[PDB]
């Protein structure tokens, strides 16, 4: 009982996905080279790449149907909370199992400041939800949702979020029961908020490891005005 | 504080 405003939504974040999400990786040769050889030598690198994909995630923000409506503040609480979440997320659909310069590993986010008190989980998340086999339909409704939280902190329409968030999580449970086949839909709904559950705990260590960083003027000296203002300064 | 490059960045 997929309904026609349901496809539309689907239509729309399945483009506004594609525009804001290069798979061809074309733009990474515009970021600071990243440096293996090495305390912080790559914190240039993934620092920008942080800050583009932030870019690029404020770009699919704003093409969520109902987004345009929330006032520029809570939009704007809704991006700064949910920004390293939807990076996150969307990096799942680069991350492998299995250019090489652009592929990143444990020691590479290492040297970017960061402990295995983050990155364990982070590849524990990445490993879980890419067993999930997500259509790419729940793939884009599932970062949409998480964009869209009534709970972020700052939030103060509060139940416009919600109503917002409510047609977007009933346009995923509706699309799984009608498009995605047993076995593979088995609770799937329930896995992807769970997920989304997961991400908050990510959320909070991250940034507990970015204010460490960040501290010390000669690592907030090495990353881009953009994530000073989002992730804080 | 404020966000203006977010701002910006969200029209
Ligand atoms: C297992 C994770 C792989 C990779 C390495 C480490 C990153 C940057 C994570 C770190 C914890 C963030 C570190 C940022 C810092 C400011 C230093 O704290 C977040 C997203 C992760 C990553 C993201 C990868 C992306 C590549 C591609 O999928 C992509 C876009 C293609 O245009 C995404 O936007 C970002």
């Amino acid at each position: 009982k997929l309904s026609e405003e349901q496809q539309h939504i689907i239509a729309i974040l399945l483009d506004a996905h594609h525009k804001t999400y290069d798979p061809t990786y074309a733009d990474f040769r515009d970021f600071r080279p990243p440096v293996r050889m090495s305390p912080l030598s790559m914190l240039p690198h993934l620092a920008d790449l942080v800050s583009y994909s932030i870019q690029k995630v404020i770009g699919f923000a704003k093409m969520i149907p109902g987004f345009r409506d929330l006032t520029s503040d809570d939009q704007i609480v809704l991006l700064k909370s949910s920004a390293i979440e939807v990076i996150m997320l969307r990096s799942n659909q680069s991350f492998t199992m299995d250019s090489q310069d652009y592929k990143y590993d444990v020691t590479d986010v290492s040297k970017a400041g960061h402990t295995l008190e983050l990155i364990e989980p982070l590849i524990k998340f990445q490993v879980g939800l890419k067993k999930l086999n997500l259509h790419e339909e729940e793939h884009v409704l599932l970062m949409a949702i998480c964009i869209v939280s009534p709970d972020r902190p700052g939030v103060q329409d509060a139940k416009l979020v919600e109503a917002i968030q409510d047609r977007l999580s009933n346009t995923l449970q509706t699309y799984i029961r009608c498009r995605h086949p047993p076995p593979g839909s088995h609770q799937l709904y329930a896995k992807m908020i769970q997920k989304l559950a997961d991400l908050r705990s990510l959320n909070e260590e991250h940034s507990k490891q970015y204010r460490s960083l960040s501290f010390q003027p000669e690592n907030s000296m090495k990353l881009t005005p953009l994530v000073l203002e989002v992730f804080g300064n | 504080k404020n966000h203006p490059m977010l701002m910006n960045l969200l029209k």
